[PDB]
């Protein structure tokens, strides 16, 4: 598709835009990392790191990534 | 604001834009009259930085 | 990847990250 009103002339890669379709991969939940979707639209690839649910597990995941904060830790007493 | 590039160069847009369509500076020649003035007066007045 | 240090508490499970205050040496 030209991107531009363009003159006549030569096929110019800097001119016209490629128009690609769609893409769908396989991804497999690792040991660490959980994997979601399949890249279509609406469907996309996405990843979060899954954390252990033993119940001691201090670390924690907020809306912005890993969270370990020092309030939280027993620490001594 | 909007021109194309007469002579098509390999890996650049066919399609420029002028900035704010602005094109200042053009003007036409002088006549005999016109130029006595710009002359008899280039003569009374001096240069100074 | 986890940093191999000596002394990092975070460990690999099938699960997922651990951590646990067994690892953190209070001073005591």
């Amino acid at each position: 598709t030209a991107r531009t009103d363009l003159p006549p002339g030569p096929f110019d890669p800097a001119n016209w835009q490629e128009i690609s379709v769609e893409g769908l991969v396989e991804v497999v939940d690792s040991a660490t990392i959980d994997f979601t979707g399949t890249g279509a639209a609406g469907d996309p690839v996405s990843a979060d790191v899954k954390l252990d649910p033993d119940p001691d597990n201090l670390l924690s995941a907020t809306a912005n990534g890993l969270i370990l904060t020092a309030d939280n830790i027993p620490f001594p007493d | 604001t909007d021109g194309t590039l007469v002579t098509p160069v390999p890996g650049i847009s066919s399609a420029v834009t002028a900035y704010g369509g602005n094109f200042c500076g053009g003007s036409d020649e002088e006549e005999c009259e016109q130029f006595r003035t710009r002359y008899l007066q280039r003569l009374q007045y001096q240069p100074r930085f």
